[PDB]
């Protein structure tokens, strides 16, 4: 693998010594070059469109138009408080790019949200990152340190007259801080309950203020596309989806890992060419494409492109993008009880159908796992998995909860229906009264 | 003055289709036994010739009867305070058919004059303590106060006392000090109050032996007991 | 506005939701987390109706009522079969932990959630796991406290913060485990805290001055009165 | 319990009952009278009991010279068994905590987890 | 009693500058009183709600949310070992088992001596190098079991 510039614009300044970029380093690698030409020569509205015809999507897993969210802030002019908000929460089983991102680029973060704090004209710009993050937040704090001597950061920032103050924000474990609202709910010092939508956080976000969610990886993307131009993204792949994504496999492959790569590369390129396949006498038997909230798929859609629209149509999401390979060793039973476990506990507790519906497929896999199954209990899973999708729950989390749920009943039946051994049994005798027999 | 206290409510001839106003549910239950043990015969209903209600499930309690005094709220399937929905004519809004009570008076058409008699400053004089009324929703109220559930809620009896007076009386929060009134020498408890201003001494109005009548009166020989 | 309710018209304010729409209509859609006077926060997802794009539309989607404008041409079906379910559903996920509780809890005869897991039709227990539990708190000489019974409808919160602005009763914890009273053992400040035995749609507060000569609420003699 | 579902189900109305509290919360009936002048022994009542506490029996010999006799407080209705319904126990069901029985000590009920516990 | 230190005071007003509510330094307020004493007393939420100007209610409500502030007296140390996918699939129950083992002491709970309490938590962003763990400030990646007790003595 070589990583130049133009092919690798996230990862070609990584050092091999897996040590952090500083600031000599940096900008003698062409670093806040396209922070100076945005602040510059570039209103802000012209960088706005700029992001936005250069198909700039979200990082974060959902794939929306980073250019039209900014697009989406009022157009008011009294309304001159505004906040830019990082999402370094990354909670998601299967996930560890954005670590990767800011425990070793973390002027790139830092740039980019330079860039796009001046292009939403907002005053203050939080990095809402993980507490588990230890390395990651004390390089980002030195990366604001070395900016801020070096006049990128804090008041008339390259003598344009932009104040910007950026902060980190470190978090206490949750992983429905991730989601945007829960998101501004928790940087407001509350608990971490998602918002309804609409109003979208661009018009009322954190303290009622005109507020930009984004993902580590977004913001990253966005200073080389004000570098080396919207032509030069465009001209990265011939895929819907613009640019590079940080993709890769995890879980008992010959090289579990973080790659570079354009759209439209295929999960068995990921699997053998970049992970190495999976490790001597292991068989490949499922895989998650995006991460532990999206669905399982068979070996028969490894010859897909990792793209939003074909991952779509396969009946998953792209999620992350960072694919977990799940071999013929693993019960699919037990790796569905651990999921959704998983997605219980970390339940904010709003709504009831996630609070109240999750632990009792939690409490049904478990019985499943040692064959203490009855009748009834995979209809009812697939009946969880029906009334827990999209629009029924209050925000996301159970959508992407009960995704490998159904889809490894879908692919996997056999191993649900094994668990079931006992007959269903609900209620014991009472003594003197005669039970209603239903047939 | 009075003449608007006629329509407050309908009189005791008020009928809906003919039927007076249920005063208990159509499920009230131990008709032929809460009073068994008295007398196994069972008394006559109560009567009640003053109003329009019976003391009886022997009427109307439909939410959608044309009437404004509503006993209580039960609809087939709402069992909970949530059957107001349906006695309403919008949730939230007003009791359907008008919400009982008038006014006596209207907004009149010209006002007074402006009151000239602006008082003078408050001045603390030597060896009198000015009242300041302090009330509480429970204690100030005679026949609540009298509620055996509200002794546990009431406050214990006290004064408050300004710091400097405190300090020059030389009492402390917690020390029994006596004060006279109409020749009666009570005794309770100093609180230290920051916000009373100096010359005052506060008291909790309403509560037993101090009237509600001691605000804006004047107090003399307030020593420590 | 014009709203179509199960193919029959109704003219109501656009700038209510669909659930007190309905609800001022005569019709009955089950809620929970909804007051007339908190407004809509969309939490216990029991107002579950089919919204349709138009009127030549079958497949449509289930929407919270209380959380969609009754705006003007809205298309909406109560009696739905998915509906239903989904709101029986919902019953059923409240019913999982609930206490076995009516004849010992001064909420019986007087109980939302009595009336609504009635109303939805769920009659049937086929959940057989564990329910969880709860401790309770001393809340004072007027207000009894059994959080076994809370549904995690958010109602006393938001009355006792947002409406009334008392300070001390709160929400703890997270996912199934939330449990809603003060941060210790104490009497509730507020001067209007007596509201939460109306505002609670179960039995956790109760009147406990009532408690002490407890009768239901059919064995009662009314009167209206000042 | 003296949860008055018996009372309200009599279609006589001939029961009367007044709930009272024991000091660990356990509920039972201050007084419980019934009207058997008035009772059609139609066995609504024992079918309204979730505990199965009130139970018709075979006894049919009930004659009485007074009337007012015919009215049986709870001394005169309370026997020292379960009668037809050995084993049944509404409080080994029920969450309410009572002597003998704390939270999480009810059938199919797990331990109460202190929201200040660590685990997640 | 709980009395807030001068160092805890001072940095929770230089956390409270960093916002336009004081409500926003909540968690910083926990996360610093934690780091100070190990976890966080009940007479700390009365002081962090007293000097945020916020009620205690929201300030518990607030420690009670978020897993990694601890209400409960821990140990000395805090082993936090990933229990979600990634690391099922490499094989966490072997590391849970050797935690188990050599410290004698089921999850959420803590050694007598005050040492260690182990704690499950979520994924720990490192799946690729996965099974993961974190004591006090330390990840610790490609766990084996034989490496556990060898773990477990750097931490005195
Ligand atoms: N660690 C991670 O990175 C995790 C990522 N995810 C991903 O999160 C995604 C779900 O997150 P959501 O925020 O619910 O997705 P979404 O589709 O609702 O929206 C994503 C973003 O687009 C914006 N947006 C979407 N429609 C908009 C509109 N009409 N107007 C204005 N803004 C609009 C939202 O504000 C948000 O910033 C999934 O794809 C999942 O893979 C989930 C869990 C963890
Ligand atoms: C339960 C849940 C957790 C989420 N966690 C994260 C997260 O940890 N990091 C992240 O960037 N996005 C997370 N998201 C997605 C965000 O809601 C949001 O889409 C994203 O952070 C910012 O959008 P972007 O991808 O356009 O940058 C989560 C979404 C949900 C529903
Ligand atoms: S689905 Fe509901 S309870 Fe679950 S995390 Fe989202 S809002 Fe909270
Ligand atoms: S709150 Fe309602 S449903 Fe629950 S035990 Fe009490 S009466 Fe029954
Ligand atoms: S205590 Fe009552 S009002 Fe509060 S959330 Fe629980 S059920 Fe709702
Ligand atoms: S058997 Fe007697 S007491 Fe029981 S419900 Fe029938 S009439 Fe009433
Ligand atoms: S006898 Fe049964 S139905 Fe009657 S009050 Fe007692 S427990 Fe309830
Ligand atoms: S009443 Fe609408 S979701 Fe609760
Ligand atoms: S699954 Fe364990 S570190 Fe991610």
């Amino acid at each position: 693998i070589i990583r130049t510039p133009e092919t690798h614009p996230l990862t070609w300044r990584l050092r091999d010594d897996k040590q952090p970029v500083w600031l000599d380093e940096y900008r003698s690698k062409n670093g806040y070059e396209g922070a100076r030409k945005a602040l510059t020569g570039l209103s802000p509205d012209e960088i706005v469109n700029q992001v936005k015809d250069a198909g700039l999507k979200g990082r974060g897993g959902a794939g929306f138009s980073t250019g039209l969210k900014w697009s989406l802030m009022p157009k008011d002019e009294s309304m001159n408080i505004r906040y830019l908000l990082c999402n370094a929460d990354e909670m998601e089983p299967g996930t560890y790019k954005d670590r990767l991102l800011m425990e070793q680029l973390p002027h790139l973060l830092v740039e980019g949200m330079l860039i796009s704090a001046f292009a939403l004209k907002a005053y203050r710009g939080y990095i809402f990152l993980r507490g588990e993050y230890i390395e990651a937040a004390v390089n980002l704090r030195r990366a604001i340190a070395e900016a801020t001597e070096a006049g990128l950061l804090g008041k008339n920032i390259m003598g344009t007259g932009f104040d910007f103050e950026l902060f980190v924000h470190t978090g206490a474990g949750r992983y429905i801080c991730g989601e945007e609202t829960a998101l501004i709910n928790s940087l407001e010092g509350r608990r971490a309950n998602p918002r309804s939508k609409p109003p979208f956080p661009a018009t009322s976000g954190a303290w009622g203020k005109p507020t930009c969610v984004n993902n580590v990886e977004t913001l990253c993307n966005v200073p080389a596309i004000l570098a080396n131009g919207v032509e030069w993204y465009q001209n990265i792949s011939k895929s819907k989806d613009a640019g590079t994504k940080l993709m890769g496999f995890s879980g008992r492959v010959k090289n579990p890992g973080l790659w570079e790569l354009p759209f439209g590369t295929t999960a068995r390129e990921i699997l053998e060419d970049y992970a190495g396949g999976m490790r001597d006498g292991l068989k490949f038997k499922a895989w998650q494409p995006g991460g532990a909230g999206t669905d399982f798929l068979t070996e028969a859609h490894l010859d897909l492109p990792m793209e939003f629209e074909s991952i779509g149509k396969a009946g998953s999401r792209l999620g992350t993008a960072l694919a977990m390979a799940v071999d013929h060793e693993i019960n699919m039973v037990s790796l569905v009880r651990n999921l959704e476990e998983f997605f219980a506990r970390e339940s904010c507790g709003w709504c009831t159908p996630c609070r109240d519906g999750l632990p009792w497929s939690v409490k049904i896999l478990r019985a499943l796992e040692r064959g203490e199954g009855q009748p009834g209990d995979i209809e009812t899973l697939e009946q969880l998995c029906r009334f827990l999708g999209p629009g029924k729950t209050f925000c996301a989390h159970a959508p992407g909860a009960v995704e490998p749920l159904q889809s490894a009943i879908k692919y996997f039946r056999e191993e649900f229906e094994a668990g079931i051994k006992q007959p269903f049994s609900n209620t014991h005798l009472i003594n003197g009264i005669q039970p209603n027999l239903l047939k | 003055e009075l003449a608007g206290i006629k329509d407050a409510a309908p009189d005791a001839t008020f009928r809906i289709r003919g039927q007076k106003l249920a005063r208990e549910p159509h499920r009230y239950s131990g008709r032929t036994a809460m009073r068994a043990n008295i007398s196994v015969h069972e008394p006559r209903q109560p009567q009640d010739i003053d109003t329009m209600f019976t003391f009886s499930m022997e009427g109307n309690n439909q939410p959608t009867a044309h009437r404004s005094q509503v006993p209580f709220a039960w609809a087939p399937g709402w069992n909970s305070p949530q059957a107001w929905n349906k006695f309403q004519d919008e949730v939230g809004g007003k009791l359907r058919f008008g919400d009982p009570g008038v006014r006596l008076f209207e907004t009149s058409e010209n006002g007074l004059d402006y009151f000239t008699s602006v008082p003078a400053r408050f001045q603390p004089q030597d060896g009198k303590w000015r009242i300041a009324p302090y009330y509480h929703l429970f204690g100030s109220d005679e026949l609540s106060q009298r509620a055996p559930v509200f002794q546990s809620r009431m406050p214990q009896p006290y004064i408050k006392l300004n710091p400097a007076d405190a300090a020059k009386l030389g009492v402390n929060a917690g020390t029994r000090v006596s004060f006279s009134y109409d020749g009666n020498t009570v005794t309770l408890p100093v609180e230290i109050a920051e916000g009373l201003t100096a010359g005052q001494v506060g008291l909790p109005m309403g509560m037993s032996g101090i009237a509600p009548v001691l605000a804006g009166a004047h107090l003399e020989d307030l020593k420590e007991a | 506005a014009t709203i179509h309710v199960d193919g029959k018209e109704y003219e109501v304010n656009g700038a209510d939701n669909l659930l007190e729409a309905c609800l001022s209509l005569g019709l009955d859609i089950p809620y929970f987390c909804w007051h007339p006077a908190l407004g809509s926060v969309g939490a216990c997802r029991q107002c579950a109706v089919k919204q349709y794009q138009n009127a030549e539309d079958t497949r449509g989607r289930l929407v919270m009522s209380c959380m969609t404008p009754a705006s003007d041409g809205t298309f909406i079906s109560i009696d739905d079969e998915e509906a239903k379910q989904f709101r029986e559903s919902v019953v059923e996920w409240l019913m999982t932990n609930h206490p076995h509780d009516c004849p010992v809890c001064e909420e019986g005869g007087n109980c939302h959630l009595q009336d609504m897991t009635v109303m939805t039709g769920h009659s049937f227990r086929r959940y057989r796991f564990t329910k969880r539990t709860h401790r309770n708190q001393d809340l004072g000489p007027f207000i009894s406290h059994e959080m076994n019974r809370c549904i995690a409808c958010y109602r006393c919160v938001r009355y006792y913060k947002d409406y009334a602005d008392g300070t001390d009763l709160g929400v703890y914890g997270a996912h199934d485990n939330v449990y809603f009273g003060r941060p210790e053992d104490g009497t509730l400040e507020s001067e209007f805290s007596g509201n939460l035995v109306e505002i609670c749609p179960t039995g956790v507060f109760t009147d406990k001055t009532h408690s002490e000569r407890y009768n239901r609420k059919w064995d009662m003699q009314f009167a209206p009165s000042i | 319990v003296a949860c008055n579902l018996c009372a309200v189900a009599c279609p006589v109305g001939c029961i009367s009952l007044q709930k009272a509290e024991t000091k660990d919360g356990r509920w039972y009936p201050e007084f419980f009278r019934i009207n058997f002048s008035r009772c059609i022994f139609c066995g609504l009542c024992e079918e309204a009991c979730p505990t199965t506490a009130i139970q018709l029996t075979p006894d049919f010999e009930m004659g009485e010279y007074k009337r007012q006799d015919l009215v049986y407080e709870k001394e005169d209705l309370l026997i020292s068994g379960p009668g037809k319904y050995p084993e049944y126990n509404f409080y080994r069901m029920a969450g309410m905590a009572i002597d003998g029985k704390d939270k999480g000590e009810a059938e199919n009920e797990a331990k109460p987890i202190d929201v200040k516990s660590l685990l997640p | 009693a709980f009395e807030l230190s001068a160092a805890e005071r001072e940095a929770i007003e230089h956390e409270m500058h960093h916002y336009e509510d004081p409500r926003a330094a909540s968690i910083e307020a926990l996360k610093i009183v934690q780091k100070q004493r190990g976890w966080v007393p009940d007479g700390a939420i009365h002081a962090i709600a007293d000097v945020l100007g916020i009620p205690a209610s929201d300030v518990e409500g607030v420690a009670t949310f978020y897993s990694q502030i601890f209400r409960q007296p821990v140990g000395r140390h805090v082993i936090r070992y990933c229990d979600s996918v990634v690391c099922h699939i490499n094989g966490y129950q072997g590391i849970q088992a050797a935690l188990e083992k050599k410290l004698n002491i089921k999850p959420g709970q803590t050694t007598f001596d005050g040492r260690f309490t182990l704690l499950p938590t979520c994924c720990l962003g490192n799946c690729d190098k996965g099974p993961n763990m974190m004591i006090d400030e330390d990840t610790h990646a490609h766990l084996t079991p034989e490496a556990i007790p060898e773990l477990l003595e750097r931490y005195k």
